[PDB]
């Protein structure tokens, strides 16, 4: 019972 | 969910509770295509797409398939959102509404979905149209920059599910940036059409179509105002003629009337016409959203890979 | 969330409770008569916001009533004060909006912000929206520099902003900026009123010049024609700022750097009295200069000589 | 779950129902494999590797064992899921469909669960044909910039898992982005190019068999207008054609009446020569010439045609 | 997070863990008379911090305390020391900020940041904050090549300096920042800091009680004319003259041999080292040993810039 | 980060753990009398990092140590050695900085890298910090081709170079080294104090250093090493030794040894152990390398070294 | 683990009992002088290991002992040859180090085991190890996605190369490499295109169980196979062969007797006209493009 979520990264 | 015709019934029990709840809340009798002028071809299409296949069913068979899809690009204040309204209004079938948003969820693998139920939905419920407004965002090229993981998903269930059962699904887009769209994408538009700014007499009846209702002078001349814009998008031409409208309103001065006697001067200026001095006085406080290089990027794509 | 008018609820389940503690987190007395010119942003704000409580019947056809509007212009001239005044003055629910509170490290927080504050704001009342600093949330959209997660507020701020002959709840979105040129030609559009804003002249920095000095004892010798003539191209803020230094100028004569503790408090008596001198304003028109030379204000205006709807 | 041949049954008691669920959905319409122009080559891969065991088992016993899998690289339209499809109609083995959207698995430790309940699904109906349709998706870089912590145990378990007789077909239409470690165990990296003169002729005499032709045998100059057409816009061309001939008799000013014998008139109608020339004029290429190239240098680089 | 006077606390739930342990990480015997020179800076300290603490009655109204002040001066001066002197010698809380600290591998963790700083500088006290290097964090806005979140860092402070729409409730707070480079800020932040002040380069009596101050607690010679090197280091900076007096210094050990008793004998001539006084050879050499940081083009420039755009 | 002095041991908790392993990726036998020459930089080391651990009672106050040297010239001196040589003379712990460790992908994780850089010289010892090739890391600020992400380095290097300063916990020294001593800083010079030059060619150092590679235990006849200190000019401190080296080389190759084995294999190996050299093979090794450096680079160094450097 | 030369004994009881038996499971008469190319990495290899071994005190001081060594060159050269030879010619404990024999599934251990290696080859003989497959091995340490015990395991690596035992390494793809982990890489040779030797005994030995003609020439097309690598021969001889049955008719013509012609084919033997319309279809994978970039990485980062 382990959900997953999403991130979000910048970058240069 | 609701039941079709015919009383069937779907079954949605692989999929959680909010996904149906945000597919059922992407999904009258009021407008026309009449009030929409020019736009001939998009007419057209429209007509031998979603009217003329209710009507004939036995003549659109085997080569003479009716057609799946259509992108309307152009300028960004033409008219091309009024006639999926007004497509949605003239006709007797299920349509959809899906913008940018009713697609992303923060848990991974749900963003991927939502367009399967989608249409597996339309497939259900009847001879459907979905109406994909703003088609440049999920468009792109795929092996761009900066290009989220789930964000390419998306792409790939709308490539998968675009093709291949006599049910009819109608997907109409719109965009005002269509060079950037997918390569593997725009070859299932069939049909992308440009739609330009209106002509020296597409104006005057614009401008005749917006000022009826409204009690005017007999000493307007359209024709001047028709061939004064040169370059209005649109519209901007009912922007101009609801400066001409309100500018009775700024000619006697209500600012110094406060309550006082207000309510009897806003009958007096009930029923009084829009004289020719409020649309010279409009001409020269609206300009247009200009810079036409846009509109000339649009008709070379457009002249370039459209297909008309 | 509390109720509105006519005790109704409004039902915030699909969205979580992060998202709906943002969006109510953004929800002195001063009349609209204290604001120095701008007579036809005014105008706009009368008919667009006043007009329609009073008397509906009107504003109903071909007429109805101007759904945006953007000012433009240079630093420091008397927009976020025409905001306040009009949040001030008026009946209506009022929204402050900024470029950081419609932004969350999650994906699919951006975009839902938004839409969940369109929907509040046509829920609840005859609402005004204010969006502070507008360039910087809405860019050019086929651009180079630009994330993935900026595209979708930008389309969400062009899907909600446009859209049946029923629902006649009102919604004025009014928004502030100083580099308009920045702005995507599909909002540009939305924005039927791009009024602009110029610094003060000749004739209006008097006015502010003896607004901003009610309260403090001055003398009678100050002449204000000669002290609105050596004043040219300084702001609103700059005019505020000279007649703020004057009074401290008045504090800087006494020596107060020597006394310390002993009777302070009843040395700063006889300086709670003194009038404000003609040598003040000679001292402190001389400590203060303008903030930026002409550079923006001149592609401002030609800005919006050609592409604004007065 | 059905049973298999030979009366046998399956025990899947260790998986939940909806990973059973999720297996047991994507597992005929009669098509042939006359019915594609071109692609002689793919065909002929095709006829050894799943036509060949069936007739003759005896002589692929050892050395000479076939191929065990294929991935398709070209430019979109040219016909990559019409193969796939005609050879999933006219087969007895058992075919599958995988998609993206198909290993979503929003728990944790669960995607790789449905991919080894596929490939023991495949090696349980003996003869297994796999179509993993458009696998840029899950085939990035095993070490990316921006990935999650599961999608390389998708990698991971594909390769390990794809070591009884199963195929797998592929098609891509970005082939360079696939891994170095996915592209060895392809055993056949094949091009599939655009048409050329003698091609397009074909195409357009095929489509056109059901409405009736009826001078217009110009077929030569049709091949020759149509220089850069991707294949999937050819048929585009002719279905242009056939609605012109709907578009020359003005129907839409009728309402309602007169609208079956006036259809009645134009069932029976004849596409004459004003209409190809017609199309012509409202039908262009879907894209310019760049992934062509990008995708030929590819195989020249690395398609072990 | 501590509590602040009058035992309240702080409800920082809507931001995550880290945010605040980089905001808290942010958080003596100094005086006002070690800083030789700079008496307007001083003067508008003291008219801004340490007078509204003592007569609160006064600064109402028109004459309401300042909000920001913004030092704009050469590489070598003192810019740094005078916000650690205004820290030691006062009573409100001291936020260090430098340009690491607003900055996260995140989406949308800058801005956060910004505005949990201005919140606690608000809630804790009358406090100020310092802002070191404001040229790396606040430059033009409408450049080539900036990225997309250093814009709403701007807009942050743009939006946050100016505010407290309450007429009520008004709690004090002060922002100070110093410059090498003050030709590159932006044209509408560059309004929210009032009383922008050049700092120049030390004059001749400004050397002499200079090279008086720091030669104090080492035993020098009667026979150093103070006149002829505040007449001779021409063009010196601030931050020279203090490393002229260290070479000064150590000159007389240089002059004894030291690196030839290597350990041995070593711990025993350092014995009668540490009395001995310091005569004119050492500061003769120490001229002729040290050269300036020269170039004074930016000088310059700072120093127009600040005559056109400057409010003292 | 295993542990220091007292085991004491360093809570890494705000930082990632890509991050402290690529500042752990930045941390033998030669002497202090090996560099000949150079007594500027080796008074200037002695007096800032030995005399201070012995007798600390002496600097406080005014006489504190120093914080900073610089190492500027022209290519090929022995700047690397001087910061090799200086690490194996004391127990210090040596960090060595270049411009390709502050390099990462992600906005703001290469300023904290230098931050924490500077934290764990801090915590451990004293500590020598070796920023190698300065000219890339801090450049002019305010330039025309500036990257965004390279002015935040340059303000955390000012920022933490110059610190409360007072009760001085730990000592860390920071060296540098550069080519080009122009395209430097306004900020960032004023950090470095003693600034100093440092160069290439001396015909006693020439001759010491001809003194000090000849091992070769043949060739008692081709000593010519005034003439060998004629023709040194022009010559590097790098070119000196390459010279000997090819002197060793056309010591067997002088004489074709190609094709020997089978017959006196092994007698061909051994002979070449005592091969005396000559003025023949001296001469050709003379005319094998050229010195490649011109003396632009040297005076414009000397120019500014002239005018902006403290020693 | 079996004793060594000059009676010593190995007590690893400190450390874990399954991974001396991973390392203990690495521990001929092959082709002395059959390599006719590349005689400087004879050279180097005959002053390195052969020459310092014999007469110890010629290669001492500036005379100096080398490290490492990094083979790079094309995949169709002798890079597992050269290593085999010189462990089959010199009497040194040879070990081999690929991606296989440092993975491990417990957190702790996967680091252990190179110290093991270094210690036992320290403590043998004056050995010498090849890590085999350093690209994949080593590559960027400041990575991203990549988890975080490979930049344990570099650090581990980095922390017993200083230490007799002759490290060197083989690598296909060099411009992976760290800017760190080339500086004990000594000598970053360029290793050219090899010769006819043993490709044309490959070509032998591949084709046997199928019938063949007489009039086969095997040095015209071992002199034509210029640059293939091991498996591309063996994809030349499956396009030769498959180009037998392919050059009959049975895609036409279906069903009706197909096993006769299939048995007639099945007799059919490789004639020339195969083989020369093979080496026509059957190019290389390895593309002429990686040999230069691997020169201009030897120009640029190596001293080739
Ligand atoms: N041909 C037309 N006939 C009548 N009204 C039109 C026409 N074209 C534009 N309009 C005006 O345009 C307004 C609607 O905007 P529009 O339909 O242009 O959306 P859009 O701007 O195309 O959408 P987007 O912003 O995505 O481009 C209507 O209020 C209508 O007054
Ligand atoms: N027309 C005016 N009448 C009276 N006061 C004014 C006027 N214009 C500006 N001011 C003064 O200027 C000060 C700041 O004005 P304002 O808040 O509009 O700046 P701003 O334009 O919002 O700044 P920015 O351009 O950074 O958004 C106010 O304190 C106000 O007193
Ligand atoms: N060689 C061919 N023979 C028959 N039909 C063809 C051929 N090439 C293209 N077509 C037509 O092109 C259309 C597209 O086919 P298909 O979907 O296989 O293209 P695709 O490029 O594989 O799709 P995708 O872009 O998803 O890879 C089909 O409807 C088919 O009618
Ligand atoms: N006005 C002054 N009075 C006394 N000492 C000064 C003065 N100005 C500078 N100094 C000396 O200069 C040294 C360093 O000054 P400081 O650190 O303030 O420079 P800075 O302002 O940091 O310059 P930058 O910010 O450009 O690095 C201090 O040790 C101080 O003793
Ligand atoms: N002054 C010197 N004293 C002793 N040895 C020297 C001297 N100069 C050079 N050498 C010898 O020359 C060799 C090259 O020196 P080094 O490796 O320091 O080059 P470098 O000075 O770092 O070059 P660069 O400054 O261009 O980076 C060293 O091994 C050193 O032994
Ligand atoms: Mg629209
Ligand atoms: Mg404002
Ligand atoms: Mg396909
Ligand atoms: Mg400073």
């Amino acid at each position: 019972e382990e959900e997953e979520e999403e991130e979000e990264e910048e970058e240069e | 969910l609701p039941q079709n015709s015919a009383g069937d019934s779907f079954d949605a029990s692989a999929y959680d509770a909010y996904i149906v709840q945000a597919v059922r809340g992407t999904m009258e009798n009021t407008m026309s295509l009449d009030d929409i002028i020019g736009m001939h071809d998009v007419k057209q299409v429209l007509h031998e797409a979603v009217t003329l296949p209710l009507l004939v069913p036995e003549f659109f068979q085997g080569l003479r398939s009716p057609w799946k899809a259509m992108v309307l690009a152009g300028p960004p204040g033409t008219g091309k959102t009024l006639i999926a309204r007004a497509i949605a209004s003239e006709s007797s079938s299920t349509f959809f509404t899906v913008s940018s948003t009713d697609l992303s969820s923060k848990w991974r693998g749900d963003s991927e979905k939502i367009v399967r139920l989608l249409f597996e939905l339309a497939r259900f419920y009847a001879p459907s149209i979905i109406f994909i407004d703003q088609i440049d965002t999920l468009g792109g090229q795929r092996g761009n920059s900066g290009e989220h993981e789930a964000s390419r998903r998306v792409k790939s269930e709308f490539l998968v599910q675009m093709d291949g059962d006599s049910r009819r699904v109608f997907v109409l887009a719109a965009t005002n940036i269509p060079w950037e769209l997918d390569e593997a994408l725009r070859r299932r538009f069939e049909k992308r059409i440009f739609i330009p700014l209106p002509d020296i007499d597409a104006r005057k009846k614009l401008i005749e179509k917006s000022m009826e209702g409204t009690p005017k002078s007999d000493e307007i001349n359209y024709d001047d105002l028709a061939a004064r814009t040169e370059g209005f998008s649109g519209a901007d031409v009912v922007s101009l003629c609801r400066t001409a409208a309100i500018n009775v309103l700024r000619r006697y001065d209500t600012k110094s009337l406060r309550g006082g006697e207000l309510t009897a001067a806003m009958e007096s200026l009930k029923a009084e016409l829009v004289r020719n001095i409020d649309f010279e006085a409009a001409l020269q406080a609206v300009s247009p959203s200009a810079g036409p290089d846009t509109m000339l990027k649009c008709k070379e794509w457009c002249d370039s890979f459209g297909a008309m």
